[PDB]
C-alpha cells in the first residue's frame, strides 16, 4: 500500500507546494512522481532511489525517509502550469515481481494572487432565448470558497481562473444556473459566500 | 553449448573400518549441464536410499553435488559410484578403494 | 511512442470490446491501468516480455495478449458498467525501475442502453452591461447541457480563430441528477474580453463542443436523431 | 580470518516449454545454511544449518517471498535470453547467478560480487568497484545498458557493502560455534606397491575446516608436481573436508619424498614422510 | 538474507 493524502491541495502562485506519500514495505527502493495535466496522460517529472535522501531538479525536489517510510514532492515557486494531478509510486516486490504501486493522487491547484479584487455577481442572458440566464460570480480573491448547491434545482460550478494575457490580468469565477423561474442569483451566490463589498446590481 | 564432463570421487565420510557403520560418498564436480544421474552401488546394484546435496556451483560456474548413503564396509563387499551425464556415452563407474 | 486507441469509447453492457496499445520504443515491459476517482492508478494486467502475461491487482473482467513485443491489447469480453473508466497503457524499459511511458488514455463508458446517449445542447450567454460598466471587461459564458456520456471537448472561437487567452473551462462536468446512474451532464466555460471588443458588432464569438458519441455502425432505433460524434455550437455577436 | 556470504541460483529450462527448475542455496564461508528448490513440496526457503533455525517466521516468510520473486525473474530471463541469442525452444538452457560479500578479519566489507552466466558462460558481472558492469558478448550489452540506465548497480552496491555484511555478521555471531571454528587436518600417509618396483605414496588430510588447504610434495626438498596427483578438496558430509595428494616413486627411494600440509588450523605447517 | 529487490535481464 502506498498512501497519498491529501486528495486536493491549493496553494498561492509563487508559494511552495508539498505532497507527501507513505508506503508499507521497507524494501521499497524507487520512488517516482508523475504529473497529469487535465485531460492528458501521466508523465514522469522526477524520481528518487533509496540510496539517496534528496534529489532536486531546479524548482522541484523529492525528499525521502526510508526509515520512516515516507517521501515528498516539493514544488517551489509554483507557476500556474504546475496545476495538475500528481501521483506518487513506490517500487517493491508484490506477487513475485518488482512493481510500481501508485498512490491515489493529489490534485494541486495554483491559485492566482488577485491584485485588485473587485467581487461582483452578474446575470447574463442567453443570446437566443428570452427566458434563460446564468449567474456569474467573478473577480473575487482567491481565498474565497464557493459552496455547491444544496438545492435540487440549482447548479453551481467550481471556481475557475482565466488569464487575459495581453492585459496581464487574471480573474476567478464561478457560474450558476437553474430552471426554476423564481431563481435569483442570490440563491446561489448568497451573502454567506460573497463578501460584503460585492458589486451586485439589479 | 558448453559441455563439461564430471569429475568423480568415491569415498567414505570416516576412515573405513570393516564392520563399522560409515557413509559412502560420491562427489561429482566440474560438470555442465546440471542434469546428472548418480547412483551408489553395492556389489553392482543400486542402493535405494540415497541422498544428495543441493545443487550448487563453483567460481567457474561448473556444478557440484554430493551423493551419500549409510554403509558398512567389509572385506568382501564392493562399492562404487555410477554416473550418467550427457557427455558420457555409457555410464561411468568408479570403484571405491578404501585408500582413495 | 506509446500508441493507444481509441481515445473515447461507448459500448453497451455485454458487448465485447478491445482496446489497443502499441509501442515502438524497444521496451519489453507493458502494462494496463485503470484510473478512477479516488483510487489512483490500479494495475489490470502486465507483461514482462513477449508471450508473458500476469495479473495485476484488478484483473477481473479483463484479458490481454502479448504475441509480439509492440502490441498489448486489452480485452473486455463482457463489459460491465463498473468497467466504465479511464484506461492507460504504459511501457517501460525495466519494470519497477524506470520511467513508465503512458499512452493517451481511453475513456470508456459502458452503458445499459444506447438510448441513454445524448449530445449536448449548447448556449451562449452574453456579457452583462453591469460588468461592462464596472470593469470595462465583458465575460461570455457557454453552457453545454444534457449530454451523456461525459465525453466532450469545449473550445472558443473568435472571428474564426480558436482562442485560449481569457478562457477557462470547468475541469469537470456536473451531473444534472446525481442519483441517476445515467445522469446527463453539464459543463460551463467563460471567455472574457475587453468591453470595447465586445461592443463591436462585427466580432463573433462561438462556443464549440465536440461530442464523442455513437459510430456509423451502431444501431439506432429511436426517433430522435442518432447521437453520433458531432460538434454542437452556439454563437454570439457583439453589441454596441 | 576473513569471511564470506554467498548465494547461488540456478534456473534450468527443460525442452518443450515446460516450467523451469529453480534452486537457490546460501553459504557462509564453506557452510551451507539455506535452500530453495522449486521441485520440493514446501515452496519455502528452508534451513540447512542449525544456527539459522532460530530465525523467526518473518525471516522465513520474507526470504520465501523474495526467493520466489528471484525465481520468477529468472523464468522470464530464460525466455529473454533465448531471444537474445536467437535460440529455438528446442533445448535445455541454464541461467546461473551468484552474489555476495567478503569481510576482513575485522568483519568490515572487503569485496562484493554479483554475476550471471548463461549456459555455463559468463554473461554479465558487476565489477569490483560495484559501480560498473562487464559483459563480454554482444547479446549481453542490452542487459548492461538496461541496468545502467536504471541504476541497478547503485542499489546492489548498497546491499553488498551494507545489508549483506550485516547479515554475514549476524550469521557469524549466531553461528559462532560452527562458523568461527577451525578444524586442523588429521593427516597420514599411505604406501602401496605399484608395478614391480615402484610405490604410490599418498598424503592425506582429513576432517578439516575451512576447506582451504595446501598439500605439496617435495623430492629431496625440491617441490614436485610431476607424476603427482592432487584431488579436488571434497566434502566429508559432516561439515568438514578431505584432500589427498599422491606420488609414484621408485621403491627404495620413498624417504626422499616429503608431503607438506598448510592449513589455518595448523600452528606450523606439517611435514610427512613414509617410514 | 537475500536481495529484496529483483530485476529482469
Amino acid at each position: 500500500n502506498v498512501e497519498q493524502h491529501p486528495s486536493t491541495l491549493s496553494v498561492q502562485e509563487g508559494d511552495s507546494a508539498v505532497i507527501k506519500c507513505t508506503y508499507s514495505d521497507s524494501a521499497s527502493n524507487y520512488f517516482p512522481w508523475y504529473k497529469q495535466e487535465l485531460g492528458k496522460r501521466p508523465q514522469l517529472i522526477i524520481d528518487i532511489r533509496s540510496n539517496v535522501g534528496e534529489k532536486k531538479d531546479q524548482r522541484i525536489a523529492v525528499t525521502l525517509n526510508k526509515t520512516a517510510k515516507h517521501f515528498s514532492l516539493h514544488i517551489t515557486e509554483t507557476q500556474p502550469e504546475d496545476s495538475a494531478v500528481y501521483f506518487c509510486a513506490a517500487s517493491f516486490i508484490i506477487q513475485g515481481a518488482q512493481k510500481l504501486v501508485f498512490g491515489q493522487g493529489t490534485r494541486l491547484t495554483i491559485n492566482p494572487n488577485i491584485q485588485n479584487p473587485d467581487p461582483a455577481v452578474y446575470q447574463l442572458r442567453d443570446s437566443k432565448s428570452s427566458d434563460k440566464s446564468v449567474c456569474l460570480f467573478t473577480d473575487f480573491d482567491s481565498q474565497t470558497n464557493v459552496s455547491q448547491s444544496k438545492d435540487s434545482d440549482v447548479y453551481i460550478t467550481d471556481k475557475c481562473v482565466l488569464d487575459m494575457r495581453s492585459m496581464d490580468f487574471k480573474s476567478n469565477s464561478a457560474v450558476a444556473w437553474s430552471n426554476k423561474s423564481d431563481f435569483a442569483c442570490a440563491n446561489a451566490f448568497n451573502n454567506s459566500i460573497i463578501p460584503e463589498d460585492t458589486f451586485f446590481p439589479s | 553449448a558448453i559441455q563439461r564432463t564430471p569429475k568423480i570421487q568415491v569415498y567414505s565420510r570416516h576412515p573405513a573400518e570393516n564392520g563399522k557403520s560409515n557413509f559412502l560418498n560420491c562427489y561429482v564436480s566440474g560438470f555442465h549441464p546440471s542434469d546428472i544421474e548418480v547412483d551408489l552401488l553395492k556389489n553392482g546394484e543400486r542402493i535405494e536410499k540415497v541422498e544428495h546435496s543441493d545443487l550448487s556451483f563453483s567460481k567457474d560456474w561448473s556444478f557440484y553435488l554430493l551423493y551419500y548413503t549409510e554403509f558398512t564396509p567389509t572385506e568382501k563387499d564392493e562399492y562404487a559410484c555410477r554416473v550418467n551425464h550427457v557427455t558420457l556415452s555409457q555410464p561411468k563407474i568408479v570403484k571405491w578403494d578404501r585408500d582413495m | 511512442q506509446v500508441t493507444q486507441n481509441p481515445r473515447y469509447l461507448i459500448t453497451v453492457t455485454g458487448k465485447k470490446l478491445t482496446v489497443t496499445c502499441s509501442q515502438n520504443m524497444n521496451h519489453e515491459y507493458m502494462s494496463w491501468y485503470r484510473q478512477d476517482p479516488g483510487l489512483g492508478l490500479r494495475q489490470i494486467y502486465y507483461s514482462m516480455n513477449v508471450e508473458v502475461t500476469d495479473k495485476g491487482d484488478v484483473p477481473e473482467g479483463y484479458k490481454v495478449s502479448r504475441k509480439e513485443k509492440r502490441n498489448f491489447p486489452l480485452i473486455l469480453e463482457s463489459p460491465s458498467p463498473n468497467q466504465t473508466s479511464l484506461y492507460f497503457c504504459a511501457s517501460s524499459l525495466l519494470g519497477g525501475w524506470s520511467e513508465a511511458f503512458f499512452g493517451q488514455g481511453t475513456r470508456l463508458t459502458v452503458t445499459e442502453d444506447l438510448k441513454n446517449v445524448f449530445p449536448p445542447e449548447v448556449a451562449v450567454f452574453e456579457p452583462s452591461e453591469a460588468e461592462i460598466s464596472h470593469t470595462q471587461k465583458a465575460t461570455l459564458v457557454c453552457l453545454a447541457t444534457g449530454f451523456y456520456p461525459d465525453h466532450v471537448e469545449l473550445s472558443w472561437w473568435v472571428n474564426g480563430k480558436e482562442v485560449h487567452s481569457g478562457v477557462c473551462t470547468d475541469p469537470q462536468p456536473l451531473k444534472e441528477q446525481p442519483a441517476l446512474n445515467d445522469s446527463r451532464y453539464a459543463l460551463s466555460s467563460r471567455l472574457r474580453v475587453s468591453a470595447t471588443f465586445w461592443q463591436n458588432p462585427r466580432n463573433h464569438f462561438r462556443c464549440q463542443v465536440q461530442f464523442y458519441g455513437l459510430s456509423e455502425n451502431d444501431e439506432w432505433t429511436q426517433d430522435r436523431a442518432k447521437p453520433v460524434t458531432q460538434i454542437v455550437s452556439a454563437e454570439a455577436w457583439g453589441r454596441a | 580470518g576473513s569471511h564470506s556470504m554467498r548465494y547461488f541460483f540456478t534456473s534450468v529450462s527443460r525442452p518443450g516449454r515446460g516450467e523451469p527448475r529453480f534452486i537457490a542455496v546460501g553459504y557462509v564461508d564453506d557452510t551451507q545454511f539455506v535452500r530453495f528448490d522449486s521441485d520440493a513440496a514446501s515452496q519455502r526457503m528452508e534451513p540447512r544449518a542449525p544456527w539459522i533455525e532460530q530465525e523467526g517466521p518473518e525471516y522465513w516468510d520474507g526470504e520465501t517471498r523474495k526467493v520466489k520473486a528471484h525465481s520468477q525473474t529468472h523464468r522470464v530471463d530464460l525466455g529473454t535470453l533465448r531471444g537474445y541469442y536467437n535460440q529455438s525452444e528446442a533445448g535445455s538452457h541454464t541461467v546461473q547467478r551468484m552474489y555476495g560479500c567478503d569481510v576482513g578479519s575485522d568483519w568490515r566489507f572487503l569485496r562484493g560480487y554479483h554475476q550471471y552466466a548463461y549456459d555455463g558462460k559468463d554473461y554479465i558481472a558487476l565489477k569490483e568497484d560495484l559501480r560498473s558492469w562487464t559483459a563480454a558478448d554482444m547479446a549481453a550489452q542490452t542487459t548492461k545498458h538496461k541496468w545502467e540506465a536504471a541504476h541497478v548497480a547503485e542499489q546492489l552496491r548498497a546491499y553488498l557493502e551494507g545489508t549483506c555484511v550485516e547479515w554475514l555478521r549476524r550469521y557469524l555471531e549466531n553461528g559462532k560455534e560452527t562458523l568461527q571454528r577451525t578444524d586442523a587436518p588429521k593427516t597420514h600417509m599411505t604406501h602401496h606397491a605399484v608395478s614391480d618396483h615402484e610405490a604410490t605414496l599418498r598424503c592425506w588430510a582429513l576432517s578439516f575446516y575451512p576447506a582451504e588447504i595446501t598439500l605439496t610434495w617435495q623430492r629431496d626438498g625440491e617441490d614436485q608436481t610431476q607424476d603427482t596427483e592432487l584431488v579436488e578438496t571434497r566434502p566429508a558430509g559432516d561439515g568438514t573436508f578431505q584432500k589427498w595428494a599422491a606420488v609414484v616413486v621408485p621403491s627404495g627411494q620413498e624417504q626422499r619424498y616429503t608431503c607438506h600440509v598448510q592449513h589455518e588450523g595448523l600452528p606450523k605447517p606439517l611435514t610427512l614422510r613414509w617410514e | 538474507g537475500i536481495l529484496g529487490f529483483v530485476f529482469t535481464l
